[PDB]
DNA sequence: TCATATAAAAGGCAAACGGAAGCATTCTCAGAATATTCTTTGTGATGATGGAGTTTCACTCACAGAGCTGAACATGCCTTTTGATGGAGCAGTTTCCAAATACACTTTTGGT
DNA sequence: ACCAAAAGTGTATTTGGAAACTGCTCCATCAAAAGGCATGTTCAGCTCTGTGAGTGAAACTCCATCATCACAAAGAATATTCTGAGAATGCTTCCGTTTGCCTTTTATATGA
């Protein structure tokens, strides 16, 4: 999807300018960052849920994940 | 509105591993793809006007972590 | 400006340490260094003792089982 | 000599907020602090030596630690 | 610019010390990425000691200690 | 034995990295500390070409290939 | 678990502690057999998954003992 | 007949364990073979750190320590 | 160095369960042929840049002496240490239903 | 334009959140006792600071030689496709080893 345009809405509000052209190579590497950060993080809040005994994830065991380590 | 859809988390849910996804993380998920988001568009505009060049990415972004 | 953990056990446990991995001449302790490294390593265990509580809250059973240290130790790693 | 006792530990999770402690947990606090222990004192002694000294003092433990991150 | 410094025909020239034949265009780039984390990695320790030493100048003993200590 | 890089990109590359990724002002360096470093960097890029070329010879190509470099770096270490 | 039998572990262990030429010198423990079963499978998987790694890069599924030779080769 | 032991199956399973799909025949004696020189390593190790002490009787510390 | 005991360690028996033989199956990998690509090789320019000789001055370094301070030891007394029953809160186990997730069909729709 | 794909609406399934029970092991306290930490002394070598001697590191200029771009070619090697055949797998049946469970057995720590 064309999600980049509703990406920068929010960086053209701090640049207060023209947005700037970003390579393809550069939404790649956006996009598999983001890919490596969500599965990172699932992959870690997964963990401690199944640790609790759980079998699905929640907004609080996702939460707790992020906070234990650093923000 | 909102670029964020349901099948776009269960991909990478199940490329990571689980099982079973609650309806109700839809939302912390935006958020934590919000804030990430953020941090990397902060980190990309501090590199762009603090160096001279302005269109060009600065691939130095990736030793701010 | 607080420890409790008991200084000569601790400072027995480093040299001992110091002297083993390093197939050397006994190396002098400053009496700072040994009170620094006190601080820093009180302060590593409170962390993790407190992270690996975190686990604990969100399973619901209190009680500190070592998985939930490991973990703990595990995320943070 | 692992001379850290039993209420040693239990006091320092009192501190850090633990409430009830199961008794399995002293032998995996030594372990991890005779690591952390081990790390710390290896880079500190490292660079001490590289100070051409014998004695060790504050201010090289505090540049191994802030080298462990 | 200053990364450009090591130039192609000194990474072909590596090479073949090296004892390979063949050279693909694309490994130029790679071969000075990984030689700037190497570089990295080795003058963050060495500067690391000698502002342990309190000295304003890098000697070889802080370099060969940096070496040591990377593993 | 003889430095196959030159030796002054290599020192403008290496106090240009150290003055500005090392947060550290103006330092001096030695030229016999210099010349370790390049040593050094031309001795694991070496090693690093003999490990990598086994691994291209092994998939039957003569040539090499980046993805062969990446994947002997993933292996050692 | 453990993917192999105890007691041929043992044996062998015992054997090689054998050609040692020391005499007796077997004194095995149920923690320290299991320790050492534990590490050796460890390292195993270690090597098999990064020679069906290097093997996979090579353009083949199946694996060949190059593969294993040169994995462990490079590894040290 | 000692290092029939280990048996043809174990190196599938573990094979498998390791994310490997096919296992070729020959591999088996390679496979034994590299279990051997680990153990004879590590066992080496082993023995050497239980006759640093004066018993002949090992612990599990002496394997862990022989690890590093 | 001797008693010795005792707790770790060696030895035997039945089950079943994983391993071995062998045959049918397939399918992966090795071989061959080929279009294609892209790396090499050679060479002229050439000027772009790296190597060599000179300076100076900021710095490192070897040493020398003064202090102190850390290693080693003697002593009291107090936080540790076992054990002890209790006990008592709390972790592990079992049921159930119900909201919530997975799944299927369809339709908008928007991504190319 | 247009076709894959996500959203909407059900629909059957399911697992988790609470309740009830049970045993289990951990907090607390008392006693004591006793082992180990805090305190105080004493000596020596080690660090610290200074002080000057030497030296070498940044800055400079100039020349020569290696990179580099550009060119064309070329052919070596690579990616691709087609084919078969040995080997890797699956399945079944038998059988030989393993493992729990007892049953001896003796090497070593403890005392003297």
């Amino acid at each position: 999807l064309p999600f980049s345009r509703l990406a920068r809405e929010i960086c053209v509000k701090f640049t207060r300018g023209v947005d700037f052209n970003w390579q393809a190579q550069a939404l790649l590497a956006l996009q598999e960052a983001a890919e490596a950060f969500l599965v990172h993080l699932f992959e870690d809040a997964y963990l401690l849920t199944l640790h609790a005994g759980r079998v699905t994830l929640f907004p609080k065991d996702v939460q707790l994940a992020r906070r234990i380590r650093g923000l | 509105i909102q670029g964020i859809t349901k099948p776009a988390i269960r991909r990478l849910a199940r490329r990571g591993g689980v099982k079973r996804i609650s309806g109700l993380i839809y939302e912390e998920t935006r958020g934590v793809l919000k804030v990430f988001l953020e941090n990397v568009i902060r980190d990309a505009v501090t590199y762009t006007e603090h160096a001279k060049r302005k269109t060009v990415t600065a691939m130095d972004v990736v030793y701010a972590l």
